[PDB]
RNA sequence: AGGGGAUCGAAGAUGAUCAGAUACCGUCGUAGUCUUAACCAUAAACUAUGCCGACUAGGGAUCGGGUGGUGUUUUUUUAAUGACCCACUCGGCACCUUACGAGAAAUCAAAGUCUUUGGGUUCUGGGGGGAGUAUGGUCGCAAGGCUGAAACUUAAAGGAAUUG
């Protein structure tokens, strides 16, 4: 039986898409299949800034963000704390956190 | 049927606009709603409050015939229409329900539960859909304060009046309650405002 | 593409009975419509329709009262023999007492009884009740 | 429905919605019978005359319930210009 | 005593309704049976079936019994009960009361020649349920209940003489076969058939009429 | 049957099991039951009288286990009610 | 439209395909093609004569357990050599 | 028995029996 | 480790609707009420009903508990019924006398009835 | 067959792991991966849903094109375009709600308008195996593709869901 909508994942009007490789596992993947977030955070992490504050030169500087899209496929998504199995009825919900 | 009694009173009038009975909802309007008329820039569609008026006459004529008054629910669930449909219970017969509709209140005949009234009317019918839906397996007319958006499904008299709002609510139930005696006993003197006040039902 | 209006048709006014609906516009019209149409307005499964005189084929507004049960078409018209019209009663209608298939003869299109008593039949259009 | 020697035979006889001249069947519980008080002088609600009304359940599931009875009522009186035939 | 409950259930017993003609033609909701034990109280009842089922658990094999049983007269009301139980017993008991709630009016007629005292069926009808579609189809007389055993007996206890019967799907699972064959002669009385194309004047409720016999003192 | 004697009798409630073989293979597992058993605590002792007698049928011997549950509010000795049980009741009609 | 044509002029097309599709009829094809007279040990008769050719035991299949008992005979109008069982208790005793 | 492998061998030991009917001409 | 059961918790809630005439947010006090009026049956049971009707007691003051009644509770929660009347009812008053209208809102008027305070926007 | 051959990498070579491990993991690495000129014709080539036509529910977005407005910015002074806004509409990718209808159910706006069975048409299926085998024909350089049985054997295979 047919288990989503969606089939696999989110591709209806082309017939076929292309395929990205998954960061952690290297499989390749559809990439309207791939699950994709964004690791936006700054160089720091908890405290070492302030650790930092007056170990700097340059009164007025901001802090610059590293960025990185990140494509994982099905299997390590699941086997992260990515995404989860979820209900039946909880499979049709398209919110973030 | 209908004499001038019972139009649309000017000062009667002056009520219906200080509680913007007659805004409807926005781009969102169940096609089983002409009781709109022309609508206003900033999205807001405006009731033809003249179709308000006279379908709560006609509900009011709905409720008359109700033989004992006493088995006639009204039903709120919405925060805001409790405080009034309590009032509008003690004026006339009408067993009311205000807070949680408790599902098996007309199938599941067993007590401390359960009326069994010949006619209900719903503040809001999305939000008391429990009642609604219950009600027609029991073969139990429904009265709704339909909105703009609101479901017609099971309802069988819409009363278009502005349910996104305070004093929108109490007004009908309070008017419904003055025009349900108007057609007995209390208020018989209609173009002549009744004792009561519509501010005690917030 | 069309290949029967006259299903096309029908199939819009069962369609119509069915959600309760009491009335249907029907695009393209002919001859053989209206004449069907005519014969359940005798027996009486539908009130007044007007033709529209658009200037190529013609809408049809019919208004419906709610009697209907069903109409349909029989495709291919078959030719029915006068003997054969028992068979298809038998088939298509619900009791003998009521409902109606009705032909195209050479003596016009009618109903199965007036055909029956008249004593003529040919090819065979559809069914009412 | 009566008979040869037109002793009439069916047991019972179904009420017919007002909007669709449909039937009402005995376990259709979705549909309902209205009753609107009629009124006269000073409305005094007639106790017990009524005008009467009755919607299909399928006519009160399919959200048709409240214009149909619109239609319905004002063609009948009960009701100022509040329903259009033409839309 | 009985003590009913259901502002229909006290108008019964007050005798201010006398047959169950009356609740169909208000299509009123029957949530008590003592009112169909009197309102026709010559109801027969065979047990059409006793089944068990079972529910796997941690121990296995629950098997409770199942049983399906239909009630009525010979002349045109029929219901059906399918419930199970514990007890092989308790379920039919508890069966023949959902038998009578759902008692259900069947609207006989003539094959042809319409003379007295109709023998078959107002039309051709049909009812589904699972994979089980029967047609009920009118029949001339003599011909009798061409059927199936464990429906020729619901047709019986729903008072027709002659009718053609017609099934397909999955009739070996009686369950649902019955419940099709009920959901058949349960549409009889929905065929708008010509001679009841008549308006009527909508007969007021006994709900009203005899109003003043609900509630206490 | 002999179950129902009991629980017109006046009793809260009432089991009584059988083990053994009438439909007769492997091992008769029957309850029988009505009401109320509170079992276990204390009141088991209080309120609770059992007896198991072993019939001996024609090819076999059959246990049958009864239980009683007394009423324990007309006790005649000891607790008259269950360690559950409250009770209170309120002034009549006064002057204001 | 359903899969099939409908028109009063396609009689070919109708007449034709049930005999291509009558031919995944097992109790059709089999009677087409003859193969009681190309097959089949008798000659497509309900009997045959047949010279025993000697005694034989058969285990049955599982679950069960035993020795069926069967003759194998040269059928007279044929050569052809099959195996026949014998009916009943004993009774291969009265074949030599 | 994953049909993707029993249709291989199907095909290695099929174009046997073909290779080995030429060898008797 | 302590959670007091439905037994205590009805029971508790059971008198405070019928005695609310009386009772106090001392335990003593209402441990030797209770057996004058109930019938438990070990001290440990009256103590812990006691221990919980205090309880509810000593939070009675500051708000009602969700399922109470006591004669007293349905008294002044009705005082609180009408804040506003016996003031401006609404109507030409937190108002100019004028009502405040836009263009098509307007519009709606002239259609059937006339008399009206004006405005725009 | 010529070019091309950075990368990845069937074979292969190796280091591990292992009871074994010419598997999974690690390092290599041939063909291949790209390309011109020829072949091949198949994929879970999938929406596992033929195409044409008609009709039957509620709702909000979006892509294209059009229509309308003293409408916002473009301020170039206002225009006029483009962008945007609101409203309509034809057409398209989809989605939400719901079934009134369908279904074995999962579900379905078609998988509806069917035992109340007929709008037109093309292809395919008839229990499971044996078997997409044998044979003939045909296409291919080949690998293979297209067409395609029978003896024989079997009481189930299977689909959807339920409880454990
Ligand atoms: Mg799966
Ligand atoms: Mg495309
Ligand atoms: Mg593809
Ligand atoms: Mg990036
Ligand atoms: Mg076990
Ligand atoms: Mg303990
Ligand atoms: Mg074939
Ligand atoms: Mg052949
Ligand atoms: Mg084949
Ligand atoms: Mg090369
Ligand atoms: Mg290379
Ligand atoms: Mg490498
Ligand atoms: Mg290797
Ligand atoms: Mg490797
Ligand atoms: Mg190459
Ligand atoms: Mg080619
Ligand atoms: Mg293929
Ligand atoms: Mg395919
Ligand atoms: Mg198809
Ligand atoms: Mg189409
Ligand atoms: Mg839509
Ligand atoms: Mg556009
Ligand atoms: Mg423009
Ligand atoms: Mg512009
Ligand atoms: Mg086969
Ligand atoms: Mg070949
Ligand atoms: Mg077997
Ligand atoms: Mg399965
Ligand atoms: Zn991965």
């Amino acid at each position: 039986p047919k288990k989503r909508a969606s089939n696999g994942r989110n591709k209806k009007g082309r017939g076929h898409v292309k395929p990205v490789r998954c960061v952690n596992c290297s499989k390749s993947i559809p990439k309207d299949k791939a699950i994709k977030r964004m690791a936006i955070r700054n160089i720091v992490e908890a405290a070492a800034v302030r650790d930092l504050s007056e170990a700097s030169v340059y009164p007025e500087y901001a802090l610059p963000k590293t960025y990185n899209k990140l494509h994982y496929c099905v299997s390590c998504a699941i086997h992260a704390r990515i995404v989860r199995v979820r209900s039946r009825e909880d499979r049709k919900n398209r919110a973030p956190p | 049927s209908l004499p001038a009694t019972f139009d649309l009173t000017p000062e009667d009038a002056q009520l219906l606009l200080a509680a913007n009975t007659h805004l409807g909802a926005r781009n969102v309007q169940v096609h089983q709603e002409p009781y709109v008329f022309n609508a206003r820039p900033d999205g807001v569609h405006v009731i033809n409050v003249g179709k308000t008026w006279e379908k709560l006459v006609l509900a009011a004529r709905i409720i008359a015939a109700i033989p004992n008054p006493e088995d006639v629910v009204a039903i709120s669930s919405r925060t805001f229409g409790q405080r009034a449909v309590l009032k509008f219970a003690a004026h006339t017969g009408a067993t009311p329900i205000a807070g949680r509709f408790t599902p098996g209140s007309f199938t599941n005949y067993i007590t401390r539960s359960f009326k069994e009234p010949r006619l209900v009317i719903v503040t809001d019918p999305r939000s008391d859909a429990q009642a609604i839906k219950e009600a027609s397996y029991v073969n139990i007319p429904v009265i709704a304060l339909t909105d703009l958006d609101s479901p017609s499904e099971f309802v069988d008299v819409a009363i278009p009046c502005n349910n996104r709002g305070k004093h929108s609510i109490g007004l009908i139930w309070y008017l419904l309650a003055r025009e349900v005696l108007r057609l007995r006993g209390a208020l018989v003197d209609r173009t002549q405002p009744w004792s009561i006040m519509p501010d005690l039902y917030f | 593409t069309r290949s029967s209006v006259l299903a096309d048709a029908l199939n819009a006014i069962n369609n119509a009975e069915k959600t309760g609906k009491r009335q249907v516009l029907i695009r393209p019209s002919s001859k053989v419509i209206i004449k069907f149409l005519q014969v359940m307005q005798k027996h009486g499964y539908i009130g007044e329709f007007e033709y529209i005189d658009d200037h190529r084929s013609g809408k049809i507004v019919v208004q419906l009262n709610g009697r209907l049960n069903k109409c349909g078409v029989i495709s291919p018209r078959f030719n029915v023999k006068i003997g054969d019209i028992e068979k298809w009663t038998a088939n298509l209608l619900p009791a003998r007492q009521f409902g109606y298939v009705i032909l195209t003869t050479s003596a016009g299109i009618m109903d199965h009884e007036e055909a029956r008593r008249k004593h003529v039949s040919g090819k065979i259009l559809g069914f009412v009740y | 429905m009566e008979n040869d020697k037109g002793q009439l035979v069916e047991l019972y006889v179904p009420r017919k919605c007002s909007a669709t001249n449909r039937i009402i069947k005995a376990d259709d519980h979705a549909s309902v019978q209205i009753n609107v008080a009629k009124v006269d002088e000073e409305g005094r609600a007639i106790p017990g005359e009524y005008v009467t009304y009755a919607l299909s359940g399928y006519v009160r599931s399919r959200g048709e319930s409240d214009d149909s009875l619109n239609r319905l009522a004002q063609n009948d009186g009960l009701l100022k210009n509040v329903w259009s035939y033409s839309r | 005593g009985w003590v009913p409950v259901t502002k229909l259930g006290r108008l019964v017993k007050a005798g201010k309704i006398t047959t169950i003609e009356e609740i169909f033609l208000h299509s009123l909701p029957v949530k008590e049976f003592q009112i169909i034990d009197t309102l026709l109280p010559g109801l027969q009842d065979e047990v059409m079936n006793i089944k068990p089922v079972q529910k796997q658990t941690r121990a296995g094999q629950r098997t409770r019994f199942k049983a399906v049983v239909v009630v009525g007269d010979s002349n045109g009301h029929v219901g059906l009960g399918i419930k199970t139980a514990k007890e092989v017993a308790g379920a039919i008991r508890a069966g023949i009361i959902i038998a009578k709630l759902s008692v259900i009016p069947i609207r006989r007629g003539y094959w042809g020649t319409n003379l007295g005292q109709p023998h078959s069926l107002a039309t051709k009808t049909t009812g589904k349920c699972g994979s089980v579609t029967v047609r009920l189809i009118p029949a001339p007389r003599g011909s009798g209940i061409v059927a199936s055993p464990a429906v020729k007996k619901l047709l019986q206890l729903a008072g027709v003489e002659d009718v053609y019967t017609q099934s397909n799907g999955k009739t070996r699972t009686l369950e649902n076969t019955l419940k099709a064959a009920f959901v058949a002669i349960g549409n009889t009385y929905g065929f708008l058939t010509p001679n009841l194309w008549a308006e009527q004047p909508l007969p007021v409720s006994p709900l009203d009429i005899y109003s003043d016999e609900a509630s206490a003192q | 049957g002999v179950v129902r004697y009991v629980m017109e009798s006046g009793a809260k409630g009432c089991e009584v099991v059988v083990s053994g073989k009438l439909r007769a293979a492997r091992a008769k597992a029957m309850k029988f039951a009505d009401g109320f058993l509170i079992h276990s605590g204390q009141p088991v002792n209080d309120f609770i009288d059992t007896a198991t007698r072993h019939v001996l049928m024609r090819q076999g011997v059959l246990g049958i286990k009864v239980k009683i549950m007394r009423d324990p509010a007309k006790s005649r000795t000891g607790p008259k009610a269950l360690p559950d049980a409250v009770t209170i009741i309120e002034p009549k009609e006064e002057e204001p | 439209g359903k899969g099939k044509p409908r028109g009063l002029n396609s009689a070919r097309k109708l007449r034709v395909h049930r005999r291509n599709n009558r031919w995944a009829e097992n109790n059709y094809k089999k009677r087409l093609l003859g193969t009681a007279f190309k097959s089949s040990p008798f000659g497509g008769s309900s009997h045959a004569k047949g010279i025993v050719l000697e005694k034989l035991g058969i285990e049955s299949k599982q679950p069960n357990s035993a020795i069926r008992k069967c003759v194998r005979v040269q059928l007279i109008k044929n050569g052809k050599k099959v195996t026949a069982f014998v009916p009943n208790d004993g009774c291969l005793n009265f074949v030599d | 028995m994953r049909a993707k492998w029993r249709k291989k061998r199907t095909r290695r030991l099929k174009r046997k029996r073909r290779k080995v009917r030429a060898r008797s001409k | 480790g302590r959670v007091r059961t439905k037994t205590v918790k009805r029971a508790s809630k059971a008198l405070i609707e019928r005695y609310y005439p009386k009772l106090t947010l001392d335990f003593q006090t209402n441990k030797r009420l209770c057996d004058e009026i109930a019938t438990i049956q070990s001290k440990r049971l009256r103590n812990k009903i006691a221990g919980y009707t205090t309880h509810l007691m000593k939070r009675i003051q500051k708000g009602p508990v969700r399922g109470i009644s006591f004669k007293l509770q349905e008294e002044e929660r009705e005082r609180k019924d009408q804040y506003v009347p016996e003031v401006s009812a609404l109507d030409l008053s937190r108002s100019n006398g004028v009502l405040n209208v836009d263009n098509q809102t307007s519009d709606l008027v002239k259609s059937l009835g006339l008399k009206l305070p004006l405005s725009v926007i």
